[PDB]
């Protein structure tokens, strides 16, 4: 019935008021709000603004509510043009939510006035100049313990101690040990009696690293305040100490976020690695089996050859000797590079999303 | 193609010592099943020993204990010390590497007549 | 003759009506259907639409009939145009078809009530729970039938039968191997009595692969039931079991698209590969054969050190020793990097577009 | 003065009848040919065609002459624009040189009736069936001499000459080999007498490839029919029989049109390697020599070493013993990758630039 | 108030007065100066330019002041559309600069008529015959002292001095080495008495490295005419004079500039190399101890491996001998080449910005 | 499995010279900790020398100067010059080599037994 | 540059047996032919034995059957057993090696003088 | 460290011949210049003789010829054959392998006495 024609710098569109009144809380929602812009000489809303951002903006009020960007308009002009239309925040919500950008406050910081101040200490390294230095403390007890792990097991350091089991604060790599336990779990007890809800807590996987950096110590002090399967499993998982640097590292929790994202990419590498390596082998133990100088005595032992021919890492232990062997080995090399190349652009891709989107 | 030369003769009567030893060009007795047959005139082919690729040392029910088998897998040699000797065990000693369900590999055989 | 003057908010489009009547199957191509948005004050057909679209609208009746999207109007908000406009069906295959969507229903599903029950619990494994179950079976069948074809190589499990050629249901795994023989022909057969059509049973690659995982047992046994060459030749294609596995798994079946697809490419591979292996071969022979302590006795043995340096895999058993065979054995490594990176991009964008396309 | 008003389906378009009549040889440019379209009765010319192409249409005639499809209009639709509004040839040439399209026929037949016969029957094998063949046997020469190339190293093949030099029809490889020169001479001297220009027949690589592939048979024959340094140059230099493969090949017509076009960047990747070779092996020397077991025994001889690293070639003949060699051959790898994939990517946009353009 | 209706080529652009004459230095600003357009027949600045563009040159006055050229129009018809609008030469910096082209002329070449000549001579190689010679000077001269570099370590050199140190002018190296620093020497206080300004000169890396790669020799010349670890140091610092090959390289120079623009990426390159090599080691030092023929005596030995894997080098010294050993180093391969995929594409994506833009 | 076999028997009387060797299947002698030791009738065992993988040769505080420990790391034996015998010395000395925290091998032992 | 020393002296009479010895400096016998020559005095060159690279064993037509000729691949040694010496082969033996096309190397030779 | 133990003792007369030997530990001889340098009873060092990492053998200008070194490159060790002894060679000869501009590293000494 009623027509309104909207003229955005000479550019006419005439829409139907119904339409132009479906959202009454925006500038052209309101009559009384979009009365500033008419012009009664010509019976039109003249507007002076860009011209094509509107046909987008026209096409909120003609779709319900729908805001797809033009191609041809930069982010920061439209969003603009949002502004002055006075669209509403939901609309820029779902035109955040559009072109990519994800909107997360959270943050639930607690409001008891201690309970948040030793919380915005420990949790935020920025928020203070202590909290910086709590930061520098714990990446540097996190690196010194990666040394005490990594220097444990240098055969020179252990001297006295190198001769046949048949014949603990003393030692000096115990004291340093104890003492990064003891401020991992300092700053691990801080940070769960200053949370502000227990839940978002035992569920973060950066607190879940925490908790396995701690288990292996205490499992080994009450075993000897008294299995060797479990006993060498343990000093194994002692290596995730490593992984809580990366609540210091912007650059691991976006390795973390990629792992996440490619998992079917990662599956599918597996998998063609293990199609590659169990076709390959079984064709170069076939191939090579009548030489009686060849070092495939079966099939799964010439996985190991196709795994570091098809990675093109190639040590040179085991290789071929026969002519068809040779020509087995020449494919399983080009085969491993496809393979391998298919899926690791998109794990490439995934990264290069979540690391330039910081 | 592939021989296992074998240098085993000699006259020892009953008791002493005695080692057979086996050679081998073209192939790799480290990557095969090594194991001495011998064979007395008039009669056919009797296991004596073998050693499996990955030393699973196995004699047969008349030799065990007075005899051993060896290898090097550097010098590419299969040993075996006969010892404790019989007049018993007179027969031409082959010596045999093969892979199971590929190939087989004799020698022309060396004579242990024990006096 | 006679003038139509369409109005898309506000934006005119004035087409001869004779253009307009080409097509009288669709919203404007009907004078009875379109009278409803016709304005007789202003003597136009005022739409409230999308204003970028009808461009293309128009140039459909423009052009008798051809469907292409703006660049600059998303996927979602022409196809609800072409719905309103009522285009038709051959309008949105068009479309379709266009964008790079392709339409195949078939699935000739039997119509014998009980050719089709069986038919959907082995073809269809989301049919049911029951299907679910069979898809389930035929995986694990078919990774244990691997599993026993890659022990049976074991030098360990064969200790008995570890003596000269010259001094069957016994043996454990031909059990196990009789037992995946049976259900990969039974789960055969079913299909085969249930296919709708035979044509399409004996034309399908995924059911020539069953076939030729079932073959080498028949021929074995057969054998059995009483030459070398065609025995070894048996026992090695007796790999293509893992084959099977691609019915089960969606991420062999885009490999094997990608594989058909780069058919061309691969060739290139293979042949920029071939070329620089006797290119660089004759020039490391020739450029090594006067030094006395070189392991290049001819061009062909150095073809296999020409592919493990093209391929960067690199065994280290064959390797320059002159000063002319190190440059030759320099740009080898290089001039292989280059023929391997050229065609495995085209190779690598097929399988991205078959992997994203599903 | 004059003002003329186009009307693109219900878009107007008000230029000077001067711009327009600019160009005189188009459908706008001919006054009695555009009176057709002409309406009398709103003084405009109604056209009923594609609304966005005229924007780049009228362009043409307000920028003297220019063709710049606009990028929201698919080329065939532009080019049947093109067509209608008979803009000329020469506008088809600008379109298509702008869009990348290549315009060049040349092939200059002879016309002596039959110096065109014999020359379409060797140069073009799609011009016949005997063509065809003779393709096909020329690749059948080239792929034999190659093999009697490869094949003349072998030792076995060599018994009664295996005897030191101080104590030719007979031989069978000299057979084949003067039966390939003798049809390599013919279809180049066919060639050569049946070209249209002698100026072009000696300037094609793909004819000097043919002569460089006659050269050493004849060198070698001339000697024989009576230094040593020529004669082993020589007979490397036999082995570029493999190159007059690419007449018959347009993948390696396409590699070598990538290696001219990237001679910049094969420059610049072998210009980094050797800046990387220099920088990591004297780095690796002067941090290894103290070692007593160290086998790098100078800068010169640790460059293989840094180039099978950099390549990940990898031997493993000569590797750092030191902590502080395995750290800089540590950043030998790393410092590989990077320089290889720098320019490599340029390479590869080239090689797909030429091989889609076909 | 005031209504200006302009028309460019039959499109309307109805805009306030206002913000037309907002900037009144540009053509439609001056009020005398777009008269010429005028047409008052119609009351409308007729123009005869493109269309799509002048949607940009309105919003330039209706943005204060921001060109975004639009994305359907190409760089020469807007920079053209600009120049003929005479928006100003601030508004082509800003179109340049929101493009991504950069302008810095600088040069600051002195003004003294001598101290500018020989300026010219030495820093520019193209402002004459003679200082292309001079360049080339440079250039010979640096390879000669890096082959120098080079040759002085060959075993084969040192005759008379090969013998234990308990049992200079006249060595033949020191000649050629003194001559090439004298010249480098030469070049660098030429240079630094005729720069401009010798803020700039000690501020250089360019200069920096003219510095570094005499300091050595006169270190050594001192200490001669009269400690063990800084004459290494100083004997390893020497080779950098291949980095001064720089100046006389753009390849070089965009290397330099694209290693500084990924520093980030670089860094997190060795982070991941980092965290998966004391991975890596930790799990094969693990999964190997047990077996005593292991050759990983402390994870601090297993690094080499990992790195060598990871980078797929392989050299093939170290290697697994355990199943579980062997498991982990097949991991250690496919997650070195995702780490090393990983930040190598921002790099090479770096590395083409400054190529290309060059 | 591994095994450690040794050849040091005889009876040589007090001074003179012998020397012990242990060989080594499924062991590599360079890669491990090596080191004799005695057990002389009714006593226990008495730790004689140690060679650490490295060369950290270390004896006992009463047979230092007249032993000596030695490896080849290419024919995997390790051996003992024993010198300066003494009918102290009397015991079967065994030989060891164990990985600190993994592992620990020994051998059947051989007797030395002075006069 | 490279020397095949050979050791083969020696006034063994007729009959008997004796063994001469080559080896190389800077040339491997693996990768090269190999094949004793010998001259006697006042004649020319008489070729004697060949052993190709790949073991492609062939004697003259006088010296079959009582002399062999042998090769590591290890020791990097070429080898000669005279077998049946007869007063008709006194010669300066020389020792070649070579590879067809390329090189050729011999030694200064030794002297097999038979009584 | 490193030792280059060496042993070249003896009590030999005039006339005869004596072989000297030179062993290294954590040094490879084909990695390294090697040479025997003497040191008489009042005397300082004199150079005897040097193999260079190549080959390039050079004596003395007095025991040319009369001597001759070598090197193995697998065993590991430095030879010296002395031949045609003179009472005028008695000195305690050392063993010394170095590098040029890096490391020397020379031998305790083995004594050659002249009678
Ligand atoms: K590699
Ligand atoms: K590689
Ligand atoms: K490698
Ligand atoms: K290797």
């Amino acid at each position: 019935g009623e027509r309104v024609v909207i003229n955005i710098s000479g550019l006419r569109f005439e829409t139907q008021l119904k339409t132009l009144c479906q959202f009454p809380e925006t500038l052209l929602g309101d009559p009384k709000r979009r009365m500033r812009y008419f012009d009664p000489l010509r019976n039109e809303y003249f507007f002076d603004r860009n011209r094509p951002s509107f046909d987008a903006i026209l096409y909120y009020y003609q779709s319900g509510g729908r805001i797809r960007r033009p191609v041809n308009v930069p982010i920061d002009i439209f969003s603009e043009e949002i502004r002055f239309y006075q669209l509403g925040e939901e609309a820029m919500e779902k035109f955040r939510e559009d072109e990519g950008f994800l909107r997360e406050e959270e943050r639930p910081l607690p409001r008891r006035d201690f309970q948040r101040q030793v919380w915005l200490l420990f949790e935020y390294p920025e928020s203070s100049g202590p909290a910086r230095g709590i930061a520098i403390v714990s990446v540097l007890v996190i690196l010194i313990s990666i040394v005490i792990f990594c220097l444990e097991t240098l055969p020179e350091f252990r001297d006295e101690k190198d001769y046949p089991a048949s014949t603990s604060f003393s030692d000096p790599f115990f004291v340093v040990e104890t003492l990064c336990i003891i401020w991992f779990s300092f700053e691990l007890l801080v940070r769960f009696f200053a949370c502000p809800s227990k839940a978002t807590f035992s569920r973060n996987i950066m607190n879940l690293i925490d908790i396995v950096a701690i288990i292996p110590y205490f499992i080994t002090l009450g075993t000897e305040l008294a299995s060797l399967a479990i006993l060498r499993v343990i000093r194994l998982v002692r290596v995730f100490r490593i992984f809580k640097l990366s609540r210091h590292s912007k650059g691991l929790q976006i390795l973390g976020q990629t792992l996440k994202a490619s998992m079917r990419e990662l599956g599918l590498l597996i998998f063609f690695l293990f199609i590659g390596v169990i076709l390959f082998s079984s064709a170069v133990y076939f191939a090579e089996a009548d030489d009686p100088t060849s070092h495939f005595s079966s099939i799964p032992d010439a996985f190991w050859w196709a795994v570091v021919t098809m990675t093109t890492v190639g040590y040179g232990d085991m290789h071929p000797v026969t002519i068809g062997g040779k020509i087995v080995g020449s494919l399983c090399a080009i085969a491993g590079v496809l393979t391998i190349a298919l899926p690791v652009p998109v794990i490439v891709s995934n990264f290069n999303y979540f690391y330039h989107r910081e | 193609e592939v021989q296992l030369v074998e240098s085993g003769g000699g006259l020892v009567q009953a008791g002493g010592s005695l080692g057979l030893s086996c050679s081998a060009s073209g192939l790799l007795f480290s990557r095969n099943s090594a194991g001495w047959y011998r064979q007395a005139p008039g009669k056919q082919r009797e296991f004596v020993a073998r050693i499996r690729m990955g030393g699973s040392i196995n004699y047969a029910d008349t030799v065990k204990g007075r005899f051993t088998i060896s290898r090097d897998n550097a010098k590419n040699t299969v040993y075996l010390q006969m010892n404790s000797l019989k007049p018993e065990d007179t027969a031409v000693y082959y010596c045999s590497s093969w892979r199971t369900g590929f190939y087989e590999y004799w020698g022309q055989g060396t004579l242990v007549t024990v006096s």
